[PDB]
DNA sequence: ACAGGATAAAGAGAGAAATTGAGCCGAGCTTAAGACCTCCTTTACCTTTTCA
């Protein structure tokens, strides 16, 4: 399902904001103006998260808070407080409201979204790295400054080598993830495919620097750091 | 209804070799779980990527699948 | 217990800072200064919590919480970042690395103070690093120092058989065992030989070898200064 | 029963879209042999200990 998402603001501009900008990414959103209204809902609808408000009318956030934590309806319900940052009583109030998060009025829609997914993810691809660049869309990499057209398999070899940047993967892993294949099948096709990356991606495949061979382990994809980039 | 649980079960474990993302997307694309198929975009919004990639993602998905191992038993089921 | 809280960052001053008040909130503070380091203690403490600072030597910020992630023993460590926060690209390769917080430095100690209860409130086994060495298992490689030394395999398990019982006589027989799996009657001669490998890379004279010791009759010991000593070993 | 009238809901007419499969190709992929480089084992001979 979609996650709810129940969000307690008075401010109808900021609500609303909020509100269209949380659809957009897909939640489910109710909206309340003020912290009896919405602690009831809350009780009502066991939303996913709630964002909650300082500045209600007749009730502090803070209380509706600690209500929403003293409710077992409510007590496990993560809630991200939006708080206007200014005075350390807030501060020292919000330290025992039980807030789970706090996010500083005005705030950028991708922190919002950031701290909404991170809470989600607790409730419940690498593409670029250095010198390399995937652009699975035309199974091409950016290697250096030079495009490199890859073939199927050899693109998902590689991308394969890049999710595990600077481990060796075992070719049984190899074999499991691009080709599904039963382990105990013959490992001789991906010796075949790391060779044709070496020739399209070192200088020197007799010599291959990025590209490791781990006797007995496997292949290892090593890229230098950003900040190298100027003497490779 | 029995060759009906049997069935899902053959098939979730056939799931289970491919990739975690790439069963999701499957599950996703033939709605297995809510029975209904979504497109492409609602998968587009709904996971990280957008549209274009959840299409390699399905292609790379059944490539996988169609090796006659880690699925030949479904062969019988047409 | 005490919660166990890891702290990493390159930043001595910013990790005294974190540490000292750490301590006066009465957890059990750990070091680590490189990303190296820290992803060692990691998986060999399990802490209760990391903070993470962004810009770690020879291992990015994002690459250790991203192993960190991939490792199923450190998979639901919370992950509190300590990032200089002043490009969106840094941003955008931050939302897919699976941290739990951001905290942009300079930061208020009363603000790292309320995120690692709020961490901790939601949250609610071999030796891999000790003095001079690292080991990489994912790479077969030893940082001995600050040299990246490459192993065999049969040398690698060794030195980490006997790493996990530093300071102690191993004998022959264990190793055959723990390594090989090997009767305790079979000719041991061969590790004697491996052991020699093992020093040849480690030692600064293979003849007067001073950290892989023999124990006359016993086996073999790795004896290896504790950190406040390293300063005086790096240069031979 | 039979005739007239009003109406809406369900068929035929066409092209344009969208697929579609078909041939005809060479790009991707597999197979097998041989060579060829790490890692390991085990030996022959030692040096180097602890002890009577």
């Amino acid at each position: 399902m979609k996650p709810r998402i129940l969000v307690i603001d008075d401010d109808s501009a900021i609500l609303e904001l909020v509100a269209v900008n949380l659809e957009m990414s897909g939640y489910d959103v109710r909206k309340a103006e003020d912290g009896i209204k919405g602690q009831a809902l809350a009780v009502q609808l066991v939303p996913d998260l709630i964002m909650l408000d300082l500045m209600l009318p007749r009730v502090d956030g803070f209380t509706v808070c600690q209500r929403l934590r003293r409710d077992e309806r409510t007590a496990e319900i993560p809630v991200l407080m939006l708080t206007a940052l200014g005075q350390t009583q807030d501060k020292v109030e919000g330290f025992n409201a039980g807030a789970d998060d706090y996010l500083t009025k005005p705030f950028e829609v991708e922190e919002m979204l950031a701290r909404v997914r991170a809470l989600l993810q607790r409730t419940d691809e690498i593409l670029s790295y250095g010198p390399l660049t995937l652009i699975p869309e035309r199974f091409e990499a950016i290697w250096f400054n030079r495009t490199v057209k890859l073939t199927h398999l050899e693109f998902e070899l590689l991308h394969c080598l890049l999710q595990r940047h600077g481990q060796t993967v075992a070719p049984s892993e190899i074999l499991k993830e691009v080709w599904g294949y039963d382990p105990d099948d013959d490992i001789e096709t991906i010796r075949v495919h790391i060779r044709h990356l070496r020739t399209k991606l070192e200088p020197d495949p007799r010599h291959p620097r990025y590209i490791k061979t781990v006797y007995g382990a496997g292949y290892c994809l090593e890229l230098p750091a950003e900040t190298e980039l100027h003497q490779h | 209804e029995v060759a009906k649980n049997l069935l899902r079960e053959d098939l979730e474990g056939v799931l289970s070799t491919l990739s975690p993302r790439e069963r999701d997307v499957l599950r996703l694309r033939y709605g297995l779980d809510d029975g209904r198929m979504k497109t492409l975009e609602e998968i587009g919004q709904l996971f990280n990527v957008t549209r274009e990639r959840i299409r390699q993602i399905e292609a790379k998905a059944l490539r996988k699948l169609r090796h006659p191992n880690r699925n030949s038993i479904l062969k019988e089921y047409i």
